């Protein structure tokens, strides 16, 4: 799965995003 | 087998560039053809010089034309409607991660 | 009666960004502030 | 007199295909003998002439004929039978049909504002609650028929 962090839009509109058990090497700055 | 026509007239002051705001788009035409598109071509008016007696290029003369185009694809987007029946603005999902 | 006007011209077309333009009501369906996707 | 301007083909060398049409003139040729564009035995002209006069028993005067052929390819639609109607009635459960839309319900007298293209209004979970009467271009509302 895929999931989307958000501290709201009354706030920003920056966004985390996690991918779930998967190994951050084979997803397709902070990783 | 239709052939559909929508249009919209706005206007605007002094942009390069096609605006920053939003326009929806009210149909014209649903024209009943059957009729197979794959190209197409833009008619383009000039006027007679009556300077020269020739129909050839330096006959005829013309002002300055240009014009955007985009082509469409099948995407998903969520429409906000108004209480008069209007669309104010919208989103296209599969935008970003946001979105 | 047809004329040759194309003159070749080197110059490649522009690119600009269409930033939210291009929508239409795709039915004749009426709606009241109903979100629809 | 005789009106000798309406013909016939009465020579051809083969059964017409259906819906096919033949206006050429060619020296019809019966015998096995060449015709080289010249009349006589065995080379026949093939249009002969109806002469019409006003003395002649039915069965012998004209008639014209028109023949109406439907067909269906494979497009959207087109021309068809003509549509009628009745007199909308209003504040009685009624059994409705708005060119297309088929229903049941109270008809009432509106007072929103589509847009002047759009035909019926739906609500949040999507059920037809409004629409235009397509003569008298008019929004009325659709109210179901008490029930409980
Ligand atoms: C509509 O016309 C196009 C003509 O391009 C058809 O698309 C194919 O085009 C290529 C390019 O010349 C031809 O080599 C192919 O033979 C065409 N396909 C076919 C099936 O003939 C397109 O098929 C046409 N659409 C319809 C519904 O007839
Ligand atoms: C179709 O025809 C009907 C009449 O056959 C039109 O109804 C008229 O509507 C106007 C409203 O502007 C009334 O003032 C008239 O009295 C109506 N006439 C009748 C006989 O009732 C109807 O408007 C026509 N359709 C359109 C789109 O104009
Ligand atoms: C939401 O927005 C309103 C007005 O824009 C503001 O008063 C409120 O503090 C915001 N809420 C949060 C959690 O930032
Ligand atoms: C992801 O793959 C690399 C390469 O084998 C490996 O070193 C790493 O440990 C893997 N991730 C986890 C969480 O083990
Ligand atoms: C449309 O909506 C606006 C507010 O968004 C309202 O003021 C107006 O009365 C409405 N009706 C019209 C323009 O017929
Ligand atoms: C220009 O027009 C002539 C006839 O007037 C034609 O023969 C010629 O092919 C045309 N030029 C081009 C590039 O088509």
């Amino acid at each position: 799965g895929v999931s989307v962090i958000t501290p709201g839009t009354n706030t920003s509109n920056q966004v985390a995003v996690l991918y779930q058990d998967v190994n951050c090497t084979e997803v397709p700055s902070n990783v | 087998g239709y052939f559909k026509i929508y249009s919209k007239h706005t206007p605007i002051n002094l942009v390069r560039d096609l605006p920053q705001g939003f326009s929806a788009l009210e149909p014209l035409v649903d024209l009943p053809i059957g009729i197979n598109i794959t190209r197409f071509q833009t008619l383009l008016a000039l006027h007679r010089s009556y300077l020269t007696p020739g129909d050839s290029s330096s006959g005829w003369t013309a002002g300055a034309a240009a014009y955007y185009v985009g082509y469409l694809q099948p995407r998903t987007f969520l429409l906000k409607y108004n209480e008069n029946g209007t669309i104010t603005d919208a989103v296209d999902c599969a935008l970003d991660p946001l979105s | 009666q047809c004329v040759n006007l194309t003159t070749r011209t080197q110059l490649p077309p522009a690119y600009t960004n269409s930033f939210t333009r291009g929508v239409y009501y795709p039915d004749k369906v009426f709606r009241s502030s109903v979100l629809h996707s | 007199g005789g009106n000798y301007n309406y013909l016939y083909r009465l020579f051809r060398k083969s059964n017409l295909k259906p819906f096919e049409r033949d206006i050429s003139t060619e020296i019809y040729q019966a015998g096995s003998t060449p015709c080289n564009g010249v009349e006589g035995f065995n080379c026949y002209f093939p249009l002969q002439s109806y002469g019409f006069q006003p003395t002649n028993g039915v069965g012998y005067q004209p008639y014209r004929v028109v023949v109406l052929s439907f067909e269906l390819l494979h497009a959207p639609a087109t021309v068809c039978g003509p549509k009628k109607s009745t007199n909308l009635v209003k504040n009685k459960c009624v059994n409705f049909n708005f060119n297309g839309l088929t229903g049941t319900g109270v008809l009432t007298e509106s007072n929103k504002k589509f847009l002047p293209f759009q035909q019926f209004g739906r609500d949040i979970a999507d059920t037809t609650d409004a629409v235009r009467d397509p003569q008298t271009l008019e929004i009325l509302d659709i109210t179901p028929c008490s029930f409980g």
